[PDB]
């Protein structure tokens, strides 16, 4: 109604349909702590929401106050908690409300409370119609906005909206294929639809990854991907892995080729295999290059792998 | 120097010449970070890595009492301004006047809710957060006054307000859901002495769910790994004393992998940036594995060292995440607060300070005046705090009903 920014905007302590009340100050105690300096904006906006919610007065100039008390800090769940109370008893248009929530995480999203004002309103409504071009604003402006991210992943979920994520998670990995939180989603999408066991999708997947490794080699969530799908299972139950891995030695080489290489015959030795004794040898050299040379800064790691490979 | 080294350089951002968002910004760090490196040779001092204690202390100690407007965006977590500052003071070995202590404790008393729990300031409905750092708060006083601010009886309720079915629990009423709410139900929970038997029911196992295809642990079932969550999910099960239920091999390869090669500090995701923070809940998280494996008598542990570059994120620390007028903080170029500033200590003394049984191998970093008191890995707080609460509350009955 007033904007907090108007130039024309406005002290609650000064408006005339806001006499009948007194306002209600914090009480920080005599002798105050981590005791904030808030503008005189601030605090009258508060004095007031004190008094509202004390009242617990359920009244239009209430809500409209939230919306100020929210814009001056929103990470302030109690008011987020009475305005839900308000948008219930005053029974107010929640696809309106949608459109403000809307903006707000535009602003901040990074918020806890916004994020859950929204789950709460599309629950309300059962309608999911908006969120996933809503979110891919958002992931648009920040490709890794955990919230967005959990966010997303709750609506796909509930709605059971999976037909065309992957298509995303793949659009958005040729954007940045360093993006963790796709590959993730990479994972939840497949995961909880096919699921890794069927070979031909296996295989699929693997191929690609091994792709996109053997396109930027010092990209870790590509490995650590690969490694996800395989180790589920057993990377030695996976013969041509070791050598594929092994041609990418001089080609496209890094600390993960070699990690990944350490891994596979931890498994090979888990499962007993001809040779092992070399086995063993070729594993803990590479477990000390890593350590001394190729991946120091978890030195401490890689030989405590040294080590365990011994006992087991 | 471990990072002033000349063959350091070549840990340096490998592009592969496929730049990305990620890369790009990744490069800038490093940029930024080789400077204050390189910060020694181009002004032809010796390097002197010192903890701006007191400038620190001066920072902390008025913060305690009153801050800017600046900190109106906090106004909902006051409990944890105590905590943060409470805290680091605490690490930096500062007194905590028996005055101060008292107002502290009466304040707190304001936050609390009739119906248990914290609010983030006077007033405020209850919420696990505020509620977790209220608790710390009033240990790392560790009075009897502190201690019976408190109210178990009804904190039990609280907790079993938010209970969920699934073993989750809510944040606050009509909250959102998340490992955190796992973490600091328990660390209270436990503090106190109010487990009752099913209290977590199935808890563990829900925690256990957040624990991905990464080997690390996400906000909920289905997300990215994350450090902030996986040490509130390992913290967690830990406390429940069932850390076994994660897969600690491929969580331990996962938090080893977080530490950056150049940087030396750690960052919250695979492929996100360095952040001072991530020196605890990342870093801390290997003293819980340290104790978990050595649980299931791992022979393999080192007796000297955690599995992570001590000295490197002492270096990062040090060199990267000090403010000159006090405070610590994210990264260069980043703003002081007290939330940096209490990890990135918490962080530091993690690296400082080992333990395995009767092992006690320090590594501090420069001047020997930077060492700092020790904390828990679970809590982080005093284990002299933590010791002394547990047991203090243990004299006391759990709460049945
Ligand atoms: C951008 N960035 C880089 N590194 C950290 C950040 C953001 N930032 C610092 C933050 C926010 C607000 C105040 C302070 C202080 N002092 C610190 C964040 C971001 C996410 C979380 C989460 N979850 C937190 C957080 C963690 C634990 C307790 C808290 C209590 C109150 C508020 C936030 C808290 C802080
Ligand atoms: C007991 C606790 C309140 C613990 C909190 C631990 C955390 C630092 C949690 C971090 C929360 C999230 C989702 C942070 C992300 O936004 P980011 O990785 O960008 O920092
Ligand atoms: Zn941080």
């Amino acid at each position: 109604f007033l904007s907090l920014d108007s130039p024309t905007y406005v002290l609650y302590r000064d408006r005339a349909e806001w006499a009948d009340i007194d306002p209600v100050p914090q009480n920080d105690g005599p002798s105050p702590v981590v005791q904030i300096i808030y503008s005189e904006k601030f605090r009258d906006v508060y004095d007031y929401f004190r008094a509202v919610l004390q009242r617990d007065e359920r009244s239009e100039r209430a809500f409209k106050l939230t919306r100020d008390a929210i814009e001056l800090n929103a990470a302030n769940y109690t008011v987020w908690h009475f305005r839900r109370v308000l948008l219930r008893s005053l029974q107010k248009d929640l696809q309106e409300e949608m459109n403000y929530i809307t903006a707000i995480i535009e602003e901040q999203p990074k918020n806890y409370q916004v994020w859950h004002h929204r789950r709460v309103l599309v629950e309300w409504l059962k309608d999911p119609s908006q969120e996933l071009e809503f979110i891919a604003d958002i992931l648009n402006q920040d490709a890794k906005n955990y919230h967005a991210w959990q966010h997303r992943q709750w609506v796909i979920q509930e709605f059971r909206l999976w037909d065309n994520e992957l298509q995303y998670v793949d659009q958005l990995l040729k954007e940045d294929v360093r993006n963790n939180s796709v590959w993730n989603q990479r994972h939840f999408v497949i995961s909880n639809t096919t699921g890794y066991s069927d070979r031909a999708v296996l295989e699929r997947e693997v191929q690609y990854t091994l792709e996109m490794i053997k396109l930027v080699p010092h990209n870790e969530s590509a490995w650590n991907y690969l490694k996800g799908i395989l180790q589920d299972r057993g990377l030695s139950r996976y013969p041509n892995l070791l050598n594929q891995l092994l041609d990418l030695q001089p080609s496209h080489s890094s600390p993960y080729l070699i990690a990944f290489l350490v891994d596979i015959y931890e498994d090979m030795l888990e499962n007993q295999c001809d040779n092992k004794e070399d086995i063993l040898n070729k594993a803990l050299e590479l477990c000390e290059i890593l350590a001394k040379e190729k991946d120091t800064i978890r030195k401490e790691y890689w030989r405590y792998i040294g080590r365990s490979l011994q006992s087991k | 120097l471990y990072s002033l080294r000349p063959e350091h350089a070549r840990e340096r951002l490998q592009d592969d010449s496929v730049e990305t968002v990620t890369s790009i910004e990744q490069a800038k760090v490093e940029e930024k970070i080789q400077e204050v490196f390189s910060s020694y040779k181009f002004n032809h001092l010796v390097p002197r890595l010192v903890l701006q204690r007191e400038k620190h202390f001066h920072y902390l100690k008025r913060g305690l009492r009153q801050l800017t407007d600046a900190y109106e965006c906090l106004d909902a977590s006051r409990p944890w301004l105590c905590y943060w500052i409470l805290h680091s003071l605490e690490l930096l070995d500062e007194p905590i006047p028996q005055i101060v202590a008292t107002d502290v404790c009466q304040f707190l008393e304001l936050c609390q809710s009739p119906d248990g729990g914290f609010g983030g300031g006077p007033g405020q409905y209850p919420h696990l957060a505020p509620t977790y750092a209220a608790v710390n708060a009033l240990c790392i006083i560790g009075t009897e006054e502190a201690y019976n601010v408190i109210n178990r009886e009804k904190l039990l309720q609280y907790l079993y307000s938010l209970k969920q079915p699934d073993g989750s629990f809510l944040m606050h009423v009509g909250g959102e859901v998340d490992v955190r709410s796992a973490y600091c139900a328990a660390s209270v929970a436990s503090l106190t002495n109010i487990i009752t038997p099913d209290l977590f029911e199935g808890t563990a196992e829900w925690i256990a769910r957040c624990q991905n295809w990464e080997g690390g642990i996400g906000g909920v079932p289905g997300m990215e790994a994350h450090g902030g969550y996986t040490f509130c999910g390992l913290a967690a099960l830990v406390i429940l004393k069932k850390e076994r239920s994660l897969n600690l091999k491929s969580l331990l390869q996962w938090v080893t992998s977080r530490q950056m090669r150049f940087e030396g500090g750690f960052q919250g995701r695979c492929n996100k940036l360095v952040d001072g923070c991530y020196s605890f809940w990342q870093a801390g998280l290997l003293p819980l594995l340290h104790r978990a494996l050595h649980a299931q008598g791992d022979p393999a542990l080192s007796m000297s060292h955690w599995m992570f570059h001590q000295q490197a994120l002492q270096e990062y620390i040090l060199m990267c995440c000090q403010c000159p007028a006090g405070g610590l903080l994210d990264k260069p170029g980043k703003s002081r607060d007290f939330y940096h500033t209490c990890y990135c200590l918490s962080g530091l003394s993690i690296a400082q300070h080992f333990g395995s049984g009767a092992m006690l191998h320090d590594v501090v970093m420069g001047v020997p005046e930077n060492v700092l008191q020790p904390t828990h890995p679970v809590y982080n707080i005093g284990p002299d705090k933590v010791i002394q609460a547990t047991t203090h509350f243990l004299q006391k009955p759990v709460p049945g009903f």
